[PDB]
RNA sequence: UGCCUGGCGGCCGUAGCGCGGUGGUCCCACCUGACCCCAUGCCGAACUCAGAAGUGAAACGCCGUAGCGCCGAUGGUAGUGUGGGGUCUCCCCAUGCGAGAGUAGGGAACUGCCAGGCA
RNA sequence: CCUCCUAAAGAGUAACGGAGGAGCACGAAGGUUGGCUAAUCCUGGUCGGACAUCAGGAGGUUAGUGCAAUGGCAUAAGCCA
RNA sequence: CCGACUUACCAACCCGAUGCAAACUGCGAAUACCGGAGAAUGUUAUCACGGGAGACACACGGCGGGUGCUAACGUCCGUC
């Protein structure tokens, strides 16, 4: 699964994720999967769907994953109080805003590049819709 | 001043029919020759060159004196070419290390300066 | 620190003495500087004596 | 191609959300050494011609004013997620 | 448990003191900063942190300034 | 590059002259003439000038490129500042060395009555 | 009054790069020598001086040329002050402000003082 | 005690919030005058190698700053006398 | 002493595309803040000095955030 190979730092402010995406174009492939709804995906969210449609497609064609799970959460442990400094870094999350799209995939026909994501969308938190590189 | 002499007579004689070259100021020059490794191959007295940065690997340190060099130019050049890098300048290895730097824009014509003195080649 | 406390006393005699501090064992020659001496109004030598 | 439409009385953020919460767009014409012309489309008819690659290659004619200007789709903004323009650039041709 | 963080310097009260247009006697301070981040332009002394202060009596004018576009900061007497 | 590098060299000071608003008396010097302008605080009049390729000084010279030559344009700059009633100036030596035709112009300058 | 060159400024890339020309009367440059003045942690390379046979080769200036850098609308988008609303982790409406990026396009700077050459 | 972030584009701003430093050094590493300009790589070159020093070019501060970080720094505040 | 074909191959630089950042910025608002000027309006609403205090457990709600699980009628700041 995903994962930063370094960081400057460990730890990152929780944030906010307002605003709608960047990269909201199929910019490498003929179909992609795009996200409607606004959420956090983990790396493990985004290998289940990646290995889902992997799947589909019987290793054909080619699947890009425009997202990459940059953001660490950190988790405080079972029983221990508030304070006492920041929690450890349990996962990696990408943002997810309206319009990113997640995953592109060229090399096969639309209706088993609709099948695939349909499988890859049923892993994600967010509602995606399937798109189609358009001219412009 | 025996090479000198013949640099301007033949040298830059022969170098003007070879590339014809619209000026006498295209002709390579030796502009310098500089001797690293002294002074009695020399005369001049040289100059203990130093360590741009520490090396691990060498076991030394910035600004320890690792190397030695003169630079002859002039009369004193002469007086010793006499005793390619890809822009007209030579190195030759004694086993010290010599560069003979050159006006010269082109490595044809590096070859064609210092086999005009009859440089070994 | 290292650096040791010292002063610089006059040499016109007034008394009149600045203080610094020294690296004494890198440097264990006298600090010695031409400094104002306020009381006689003028530049003198300066010499070091301990705190 | 043959697109109606019509001169934009209201420009800025409030008037172009409204045009489009009413089913139209805005757009701009400009290119040669006329002043840009900033004009307002019907979504559903610009939509439906914009899903054929021939609309972004060829030269378009707007009937605006009832005068006919010669076009090419220079640039479209999409909705981020939903299938609508927000806007297209045409220059004239 | 514990952390090994829990430090931080008292703030420096650094920034612009006078700004463009406002009237200072001279010695007034017009902007305490790290470094030339503005630089002293006429009857504007640098001091030894790099305050800028007024040499004149006059009003503060903040210029952009020479080929590398850097602000500098006058007094207008 | 000894142009670019000059003219770094020449820098601190003509900046320093600017903000002290100096009147300042500008050598050039080239391996055949040499210059001097006293240009006005502002930087952008020249007040005086003299050179050796003004046919007046040139004309009763050996030389122009000589530290005979520099004495020559230093009296002659000196003594038309002195008529317009510019007697305080600030020399800027202009990234040369202050030395030989430099120095020249300059001491036949200060012998004149240019005060600096 | 025009053209060329030098010096000093304004300005600080629409002004910078690249690439193709092009200039030596003057100016500029390289250049020519060094017991000298002064200089090289060695070297007249630089700095410095005494020069004027030679060349514009390099540099420099000028000219041309979008391959770049740079500048850059209009419109839309983002954000946002105030008031109001929702399904309130985020948005929307009214009103005001309104980017960044990108697009069309611009673009091979312009200008003051003094000096000299030439016409 | 210092530096950054949190800190909401003046200042200030909390938490057993997120990251690092200080408790010195230096008679030069201070003053001034004069001068100088980096990393890194490519091509060539005794030993010599990935990396020593030399030469040329590319590059243009990506270096440097007595010691953290930030802001500065070419007129250098960097380097030498 | 070397070399030469050769890779399920792993691949830096550079080039073109795509995103991401509290401790990134070749950009950059709204607001806020400082100063100047001008009306109207406001029981001087301001500043100084002096007599007398109280208070230094705050709470929730909105907005911007840290922390916590964008958990808490949680916790810690800013601002109303
Ligand atoms: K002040
Ligand atoms: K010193
Ligand atoms: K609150
Ligand atoms: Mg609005
Ligand atoms: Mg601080
Ligand atoms: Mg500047
Ligand atoms: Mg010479
Ligand atoms: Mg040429
Ligand atoms: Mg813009
Ligand atoms: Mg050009
Ligand atoms: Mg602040
Ligand atoms: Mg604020
Ligand atoms: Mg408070
Ligand atoms: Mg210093
Ligand atoms: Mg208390
Ligand atoms: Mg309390
Ligand atoms: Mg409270
Ligand atoms: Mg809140
Ligand atoms: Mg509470
Ligand atoms: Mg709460």
């Amino acid at each position: 699964m995903l994962q930063p190979k370094r960081t400057k730092f460990r730890k990152m402010h929780k944030g906010r994720n307002r605003g709608l995406a960047q990269g909201t174009d199929v910019s490498f492939g003929s179909f992609g999967l795009k996200a409607v709804g606004r959420g956090r995906l983990t790396a493990r969210q985004i290998e289940a769907a990646r290995r889902a449609m992997t799947r589909a497609v019987k290793r054909q064609g080619k699947i890009w994953i425009r997202v990459f799970p940059d953001k660490p959460i950190t988790e405080k442990p079972l029983a221990v109080r508030m304070g006492k400094g920041k929690g450890n870094v349990e996962y990696w999350v990408a943002l997810i805003q309206p319009g990113k799209v997640l995953y592109e995939m060229d090399g096969v026909p639309e209706e088993l590049a609709r099948e695939a994501f349909k499988l890859a969308a049923a892993k994600l938190p967010i509602k995606t819709t399937f798109v189609t590189k358009t001219v412009m | 001043a025996k090479l000198h002499d013949y640099y301007k007579d033949e040298v830059v004689k022969k170098l003007m029919t070879e590339f014809n070259y619209n000026s006498v100021m295209q002709v390579p020059r030796v502009e310098k020759i500089t001797l690293n490794m002294l002074a009695a191959i020399s005369g001049q007295k040289p100059l203990i060159t130093k360590a741009r940065k520490s090396v691990a690997g060498f076991k030394i340190r910035q600004g320890y004196p690792i190397g030695c060099k003169v630079t002859l130019r002039g009369e004193r050049m002469w007086e010793f070419f006499e005793r390619f890098d890809g822009r007209g300048n030579y190195s030759m290895g004694v086993r010290l290390d010599i560069t003979i730097t050159t006006t010269a824009k082109s490595d044809e014509e590096g070859r064609a300066l210092l086999a005009a003195f009859d440089f070994p080649f | 620190g290292i650096r040791e406390k010292i002063k610089l006393v006059s040499s016109a005699g007034t008394g009149h003495f600045y203080t610094t501090t020294k690296n004494k064992r890198t440097k264990p020659e006298k600090l010695e500087l031409k400094k104002f001496d306020p009381v006689v109004r003028q530049h003198v030598i300066y010499k070091e004596a301990k705190i | 191609f043959t697109i109606n439409a019509e001169v934009r009385k209201e420009q800025g953020k409030g008037a172009s959300r409204r045009l489009r919460a009413a089913n139209k767009f805005p757009a701009i014409i400009y290119g040669g050494k006329e002043a840009p012309l900033a004009i307002e489309l019907d979504h559903d008819k610009v939509m439906n011609m914009q899903a054929k690659a021939e609309f972004y290659s060829e030269v378009l004619t707007i009937v605006v004013d009832g005068k006919e200007i010669k076009v090419k789709a220079q640039d479209v903004q999409r909705h981020p997620y939903k299938p609508k323009l927000q806007h297209i650039d045409f220059v004239r041709a | 448990g514990s952390t090994r963080n829990g430090r931080d310097s008292e703030a420096k009260r650094l920034g612009v003191k006078r700004f463009g247009g406002e009237s200072v006697l001279a010695g007034s301070i017009i902007v305490r900063q790290r470094g030339t981040k503005f630089h002293a332009g006429a009857n504007v002394g640098c001091g030894r942190d790099h305050t800028l202060f007024a040499k004149a009596d006059g009003k503060v004018k903040f210029e952009v300034k020479g080929p590398k576009n850097r602000k500098f900061i006058s007094i207008e007497a | 590059d000894k142009k670019s590098a000059r003219i770094r060299r020449a820098t601190r000071a003509r900046r320093k002259l600017q903000e002290l608003g100096a009147t300042r008396l500008v050598v050039h010097r080239t391996p055949r003439h040499i210059y001097a302008q006293v240009i006005a605080p502002n930087g952008s009049e020249v007040l005086v000038a003299a050179s050796t390729v003004e046919k007046a000084i040139a004309e009763q010279l050996k030389y122009t490129g000589n530290k005979d030559a520099a004495a020559a344009v230093g009296k002659a700059v000196a003594e038309r500042a002195l008529e317009k009633g510019i007697k305080d100036v600030s020399f800027d030596r202009s990234g040369f060395q202050y030395h030989g035709r430099v120095q020249a112009l300059a001491d036949a300058a200060r012998e004149a009555g240019l005060q600096f």
